[PDB]
């Protein structure tokens, strides 16, 4: 089949992936939710244990099968094939709710090419009354009902949720956003249009970008006065609230969703060329830059939050307590609005949002379009390009959903139910075939003499017990406990609660139905049906 | 509240120069706008252009961006208009108005008393 | 420079009729929802003063017989019968940025 060809470039394109604008957005927001400190000592212990086996094993999987991530599992335990399915819709998911973040970040882009930034001051299209965040000499009373010129231009300018009172009432038309939709879409088209040799050929240049990016900002960041109470924030035990009712779930959600495995991207990578004696150093590499990366982020958000904080003279947690989405593009808009270095850092931070999330959408959608068109041979044969522009089609058809509504709430439902118990239970699915459908002994015994090294001690452990315990106990406890949401002063109903919960749990549906397709296809009695269907061709 | 005092009436000659006083209070008037309009002597109203107090920003338009200039003074709390080559013809009174907030439409709720330059 | 036109230019109704003033231009003022229009009520000598909020609501001291609504580019300023007091220029401003242009102003009289 198709071969990476430059293993530099194949690593290079994994970590892009690794590194993602959607970690970065939420990695910082829920750890300053949930206390800040008391998120990242419980952190990179669950992040090994969640993310270093679903790497590892998927890695090992896809080099040593090179057929897809659909085709895949016919090899492995066809009972489970409607995993591909559950993938696809996930990723389909997943770039509906990315697309109206990538074009608000591109909007973002546009509007901050004047030389007097729409974020030092409120303009004539924003409500004054309640726009009275200006660092002056004793000059501020703040209210209970206090905003900020970001708060507006975020509220009333791309979103215009002043116009939507809730999930039950529509919202008005986005031309702007429409057409950044259409701008945004017809680039990733013609980037993923032509096939693996500009998939290569786009990720090595938009890659060290935002690493140069973040680098800036954090030496910009070290020396405004008030980088304190940020990093002490940040650097805080607090071993109170931990044990039960902490936060460990949903940073082992985050984590999940940051390295991104079973998502069927990392399958549909691996599943090009064998890569030999280096999917372990490939796959601790590609962890730890994206730990680091991650680490990095948090850091910087805290500092700039930390000064802003001082500069406003009150404590750090008032600061956005309530805006889920709203947090990092009011607070990076306040610093680039009180930085005398304006209309240049806020440039080329959205150039480096808008890198970091165009190579993670097109990874995420190349993890798809690579699968199916090994499912649909007749399609892979010509039709691959008028495939392509069906997805995407339906792609931004489905984003069009969000689009008009004109509102962060269907944003906020798939951010925390459409990537959660979803996209969890379906990489439970594939650890427990993995580990106990199929034999880790023959599934060890290649890759131990393909890598040199001997894989045991560690894996053969830790893919049996430790691991599908944790990533069982993570959903058991979400399903226990309901995830109540809240946005801009909006209590979201039951029934929207009811609506969350029956996406997440009809999301990944597709593997029971077709289980129950194939034992209704297939004639017999439930043992000896059982026993010639679970068979590894 | 309603504050917005004005000065008395100016003398127009020939090529002069005059300034207008408005002295606002009640109200944040550092992130309000301040309005100035031109009616003549039975005529309809004209805009002259808006200023923002606190920033320095100004939209000058209706053809009085070359004789007009608003001047903010957030120390005494009055706005200031700069007049230049007078004539008979824009020898006319002009108002103080005051904007409202974002939501409301910036609507001129609160007005002056009026300066009657002839 | 986006200019407002009004029509009629006179209304001698006398009292107990309503009457209507419109406000025409080539925008479509709207913007994020909010109908960028306000009416005032310039009296001979005395300032103006505002009637209607945003071309939808009502504004502060003015009693509730003044009305009036509109979407994008017709705009109605429904007035109750006025009273022997009542009869003053209207005006509507566009408050759509960048500029600001006033209208040409009904003599409403008995
Ligand atoms: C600041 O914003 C709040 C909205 O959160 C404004 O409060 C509202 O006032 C309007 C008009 O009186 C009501 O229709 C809303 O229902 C109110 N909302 C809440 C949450 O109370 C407040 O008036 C604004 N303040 C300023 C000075 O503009
Ligand atoms: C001063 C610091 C912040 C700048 C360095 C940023 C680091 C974390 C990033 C930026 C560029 C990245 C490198 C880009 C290219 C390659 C070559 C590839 O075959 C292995 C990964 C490797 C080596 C990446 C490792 C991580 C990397 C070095
Ligand atoms: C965030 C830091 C991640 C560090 C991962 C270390 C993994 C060590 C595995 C050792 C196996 C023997
Ligand atoms: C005034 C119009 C400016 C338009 C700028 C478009 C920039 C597009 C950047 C796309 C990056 C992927
Ligand atoms: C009034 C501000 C309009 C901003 C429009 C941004 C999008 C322009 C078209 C971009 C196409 C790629
Ligand atoms: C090549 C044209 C493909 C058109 C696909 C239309 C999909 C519509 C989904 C609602
Ligand atoms: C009225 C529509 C509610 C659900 C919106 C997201 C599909
Ligand atoms: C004004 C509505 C625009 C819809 C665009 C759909 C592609
Ligand atoms: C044709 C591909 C353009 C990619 C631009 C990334 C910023
Ligand atoms: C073109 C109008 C689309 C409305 C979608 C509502 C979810
Ligand atoms: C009212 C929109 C559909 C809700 C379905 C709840 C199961
Ligand atoms: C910004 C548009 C690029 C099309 C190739």
């Amino acid at each position: 089949r198709e071969t990476w060809g430059k293993k530099v470039d194949f690593l290079l394109s994994v970590i892009g992936y690794a590194v993602d604008l959607g970690n970065v957005w939420r990695f910082p927001y829920i750890c300053y939710q949930n206390g800040g400190g008391a998120f990242l000592l419980p952190y990179t212990i669950m992040a090994i244990f969640g993310g270093i086996p679903l790497f590892y094993m998927e890695l090992a999987l896809g080099q040593y099968h090179r057929n897809g991530c659909i085709s895949i599992w016919r090899k492995i335990c066809p009972i489970f094939k409607g995993i591909g399915y559950a993938i696809c819709i996930i990723a389909f998911y997943i770039a509906s709710y990315y697309n109206t973040i990538m074009a608000w970040a591109l909007y973002y882009l546009i509007s901050s090419f004047t030389d007097q930034l729409p974020w030092t001051s409120c303009k004539n299209s924003w409500n004054t009354g309640n726009c009275t965040n200006y660092f002056s000499e004793d000059n501020i009373t703040w209210t209970l009902h206090s905003t900020s010129p970001a708060e507006e231009f975020y509220t009333r300018h791309v979103l215009q949720i002043h116009r939507s009172k809730g999930l039950q009432d529509l919202g008005g038309i986005s031309w702007q956003l429409a057409l950044c939709i259409m701008l945004i879409f017809t680039v990733i088209y013609f980037s993923i249009w032509k096939g693996v040799k500009t998939s290569g050929k786009v990720v090595w240049v938009t890659a060290t970008f935002p690493y140069i990016i973040l680098s800036v900002l954090l030496v910009r960041g070290a020396t405004l006065p008030g980088a304190w109470r940020g990093v002490l924030f940040y650097l805080k035990p607090n071993w109170q609230k931990l044990l039960e009712t902490g936060v460990w779930i949903d940073a082992a959600a985050q984590i999940f969703f940051s390295l991104g495995p079973g998502f069927g991207v990392l399958l549909a990578f691996a599943s090009y060329n064998k890569f030999n004696n280096n999917c372990y150093q490939d796959a601790l590499v590609t962890s730890v830059v994206n730990c680091m990366t991650s680490f990095v982020s948090g850091f910087v958000i805290f500092t700039v939050l930390g000064y802003m904080a001082e500069m406003r003279n009150e404590d750090v947690s008032e600061v956005a307590k309530d805006a889920g989405p709203s947090l990092l593009f009011i607070t990076y808009a306040e610093a680039i609005a009180n930085m005398p270095a304006s209309t240049f850092f806020a440039i080329i931070f959205f150039l480096m949002l808008i890198t970091l999330g165009l190579d993670s959408t097109f990874a995420g959608l190349e993890g798809v379009i690579t699968a199916v068109l090994d499912e649909f041979p007749h399609v892979w044969a010509k039709r691959r390009e008028r495939f392509v522009l069906a997805v995407v089609i339906t792609c931004f058809f489905g984003s069009l959903v969000t689009l008009t509504f004109g509102g962060a709430y269907v944003v906020k439902l798939l951010e925390e139910y459409a990537t959660g118990p979803a996209v969890l239970t379906v990489a439970l699915i594939e650890a427990v075939a993995v580990s106990w459908f199929y034999g880790i002994t023959q599934f060890c015994r290649d890759v131990k003499e393909m890598l040199g090294f001997s894989p045991g001690w560690f894996w053969r452990i830790c893919w049996v017990a430790i691991s599908p315990l944790f990533l069982l106990f993570i959903i058991c406890s979400f399903l226990m406990s309901p995830p109540q949401l809240r946005l801009f002063q909006y209590n979201y109903p039951y029934w929207s609660i009811i609506l969350g919960y029956c996406i997440g749990t009809s999301s990944f549906i597709c593997i029971p139905t077709y289980i129950a397709y194939r034992l209704i296809i297939t004639p017999g009695t439930f043992k000896e049906r059982i026993i010639k269907s679970i068979t590894p061709e | 509240q309603v504050q917005l005092q004005q000065s008395g009436p100016e003398l127009v000659k020939l090529g002069a120069s005059v300034r207008i006083s408005c002295k606002a209070s009640g109200y944040r008037f550092s992130y309000s706008w301040m309005n100035w309009v031109k009616q003549r002597p039975g005529k309809g109203l004209e805009w002259i252009g808006r200023i923002y107090p606190g920033d320095g920003d100004t939209k000058y338009s209706g053809k009085f961006k070359g004789k007009a200039t608003l001047t903010a003074d957030k120390s005494s709390s009055t706005v200031y208009m700069q007049l230049s080559s007078l004539t008979s013809e824009d020898s006319a009174v002009y108002f103080c108005a005051r904007s409202a907030y974002g939501s409301e439409g910036f609507a001129m709720d609160y007005w002056g008393q009026g300066t009657s330059v002839t | 420079d986006i200019v407002l036109t009004q029509s009629p230019a006179s209304l001698a109704v006398s009292l107990g009729q309503r009457a209507t003033i419109s406000c025409r231009a080539s925008e479509s003022v709207d913007n994020y929802g909010i109908s960028f229009l306000n009416w005032f009520q310039q009296k001979p000598g005395q300032p103006p003063k505002l009637l209607i909020y945003a071309a939808s609501n009502q504004g502060s001291g003015v009693p509730a017989r003044f009305s009036g609504s509109g979407s994008g580019t017709y705009f109605s300023l429904n007035i109750h019968p006025m009273e022997e007091d009542d009869t003053a220029v209207y005006f509507c401003q566009q408050t759509k940025g960048v500029s600001w242009t006033f209208g040409g102003g009904t003599k409403v009289e008995i």
